[PDB]
């Protein structure tokens, strides 16, 4: 199976400011790699589909990038609501798998 | 807009199998692919498997044999049936489609004895 | 838009179908070839009243909307027209729905009949990948 590990666990920063993500898989996932947020009490939001692919009513301070195993999601001057979990999961291979998350909490 | 909803109990004993519905709003079942996703305590998701368009079914080998993914399109549902249950199999149930566009809110059911 | 073979191979490459689902990048170049001669803009009606288009010639009563396809089902929840595009994503993003149906990529009939159980990798050799 892939396996996605994410880093780092927890991540802080202050409102305003800029903030990129790490997800990476154990073997390569093409562009196959989609990202999700997911507040408290709320369940997951697709963000990012297939690395880079923007997403129907999602906040442009939301960007992708990356291919094969390295991934990136990106949010520019992240925003009080920005703060929560956000992961990472792979379709290119079966099983479909999961990062570990990252939490976005302020300094 | 699309709507989906998890229904079942909240309670699950050991060797019993915990059955959940997911019930669609706003398309019908017959016009998408839908999956069934769990989050444990760790933070830790575990993607359980998917049904297809004509009923074909996709189940993530971890799950021991015990799982099936059904589904009734005269109701708009589809459901989640895990036999033979433990303590492990505690967590958070979601439903969802496949492309991940829109996921149910969730429901937390417990296996412990009781 | 009418693809070259490595100009299409490199395209879905970057797309994510090399070994999307284990199927390694020949078969998708293989069914494009067969399906559409590499041509975005090739369409055909069948007497069900549907239309298959595009690159890979996606069919229009399961997996988009064309407006005139009796009891269409829209699997990919897209129109049609734009599997009509210079640019593949859309056709791609479908393609890997379809791929990730019951039959795989059988859904083709071309792959099925052509590329099915040959040296795939035919397709792309003289590609620098």
């Amino acid at each position: 199976d892939i396996v996605l590990t994410q880093s780092p666990a927890t991540l802080s920063v202050t409102p305003g400011n800029s903030v990129s993500l790490s997800c990476r898989a154990s073997q390569s996932i093409g562009n196959n790699l989609h990202w999700y947020q997911q507040k408290s009490h709320e369940s997951p939001r697709l963000l990012i589909k297939y690395a880079s692919q923007s997403i129907s009513g999602i906040p442009s301070r939301f960007s992708g990038s990356g291919s094969g195993t390295d991934f990136t999601l990106s949010i520019n001057s992240v925003e009080t609501e920005d703060f929560g979990m956000y992961f990472c999961q792979q379709s290119n291979s079966w099983p479909y798998t999961f990062g570990g998350g990252t939490k976005l909490e302020i300094k | 807009d699309v709507q989906l909803q998890e229904s079942g109990p909240s309670l699950v004993k050991p060797s019993q199998t915990l059955s959940l519905t997911c019930s669609v709003t706003g398309d019908s079942i017959t016009s998408d692919y839908w999956s069934w996703i769990r989050k444990f305590p760790g933070n830790r998701l575990e993607y359980m498997g998917y049904v297809s368009s004509f009923g074909s079914t996709f189940y993530n080998p971890s799950l021991k044999s015990r799982i099936s993914i059904t589904r009734d399109t005269s109701k708009n549902q589809y459901y989640l049936d895990l036999n033979s249950v433990t303590t492990e199999d505690t967590a958070t149930y979601y439903c969802a489609n496949w492309d991940g566009d829109y996921w149910g809110q969730g429901t937390l059911v417990t296996v412990s004895a009781a | 838009k009418v693809y070259g073979r490595c100009e299409l191979a490199a395209a879905m490459k970057r797309l994510g179908l090399d070994n999307y689902r284990g199927y390694s990048l020949g078969n998708w170049v293989c069914a494009a070839k067969f399906e559409s001669n590499f041509n975005t803009h090739a369409t055909n009606r069948n007497t069900d009243g549907s239309t298959d288009y595009g690159i890979l010639q996606i069919n229009s009563r399961w997996w988009c909307n064309d407006g005139r396809t009796p009891g269409s089902k829209n699997l990919c929840n897209i129109p049609c027209s734009a599997l009509l595009s210079s640019d593949i994503t859309a056709s791609v993003n479908c393609a890997k729905k379809i791929a990730s149906g019951g039959n795989g990529m059988n859904a083709w009939v071309a792959w099925r009949n052509r590329c099915k159980g040959t040296d795939v990798h035919a397709w792309i050799r003289g590609c620098r990948l």
